[PDB]
């Protein structure tokens, strides 16, 4: 039993390494100044944003700079572009979770929809400290303060993610822990519209056992870590709910915003 | 047409 659980943990960690280019290990190395690489460009204000701005990954008809006169909208679009690529990464990872691709294809789609926002905020915590967030594949750092200074509605956009990240990072998970945690989140059987719930629940049961074992071995002195982590899954759901509410506000007030069709598919009836 | 489905069916 336990041998298979360990094998499952290792399978998931290897797949995680293949799917996600910027890991927590790499991010923490950068954030702690423990890398040989040139340290990130810091965007803490409007002037540093000009310089740094061309560092944001955005690929479109015109450069990011020309998208809006409003800085908050350009940052918004940057987050959106990253989000699309993050969904692609999570999809590849999900395909590596044993049993997932054998589920009803429509159930695979449903799991990814509801799941991808929760996973994005989990991993986002890997890129954060209490003062800001790594951007552009770790080549940039945007301060929490600067993000908070954006005009409403956009000023409160990132703050709940930072709050979650502070608590979540206090758990000191590493990438092997996270690989299983994320797999657990994807395989939630209570997602709306799931056709076959039981097979999904079966896989999640197995993943949850693997996670429990992983946390006991990797964090022997952290008591009830498993319990604390499960409660975080529920927290993430609340984060997403509030994010969607803000997005609806933005949609009503600002027509200068445009959603990528992939994100539109994800947000529809969600 | 689902773009998620498109990504899932990618190689
Ligand atoms: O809420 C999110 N996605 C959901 C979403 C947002 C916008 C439009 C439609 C859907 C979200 C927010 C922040 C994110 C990510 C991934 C990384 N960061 C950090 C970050 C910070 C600053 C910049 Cl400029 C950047 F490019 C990236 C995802």
């Amino acid at each position: 039993e336990s041998a298979d659980l360990r094998a499952l943990a290792k399978h998931l960690y290897d797949s995680y390494i293949k799917s996600f280019p910027l890991t927590k290990a790499k991010a923490r190395a950068i954030l702690t100044g423990k890398t040989t690489d040139k340290s990130p460009f810091v965007i803490y204000d409007m002037n540093s944003l000009m310089m740094g701005e061309d560092k944001i990954k955005f690929k479109h008809i015109t450069p990011l700079q020309e998208q809006s006169k409003e800085v908050a909208i350009r940052i918004f679009q940057g987050c959106q572009f990253r989000s699309v690529e993050a969904v692609q990464e999570i999809t590849e990872y999900a395909k590596s979770i044993p049993g997932f691709v054998n589920l009803d294809l429509n159930d695979q789609v449903t799991l990814l929809k509801y799941g991808v926002h929760e996973i994005i905020y989990t991993m986002l915590a890997s890129l954060m400290n209490k003062d800001g967030v790594l951007i552009s594949e770790g080549q940039g750092f945007m301060t929490r303060e600067f993000l908070k200074s954006l005009r409403k509605p956009f000023g409160d956009f990132m703050e709940p993610k930072f709050e979650f990240a502070v608590k979540f990072n206090a758990l000191e998970l590493d990438d092997s822990d996270l690989a299983i945690f994320i797999a657990v989140i994807i395989l939630s059987g209570d997602r709306p519209g799931l056709l076959n719930v039981k097979p999904i629940e079966d896989i999640q049961d197995n993943l949850l056992q693997a996670l429990e074992l992983q946390l006991k071995l990797n964090h022997p002195e952290s008591s009830q870590l498993f319990a604390k982590l499960l409660q975080k899954m529920t927290d993430l759901r609340q984060i997403v709910t509030e994010h969607v509410q803000l997005l609806q506000v933005i949609k009503k007030t600002e027509t200068d915003m445009s959603l990528h069709p992939l994100l539109q598919e994800i947000y529809k009836d969600l | 047409p689902s773009l998620l489905k498109k990504l899932l069916l990618a190689p």
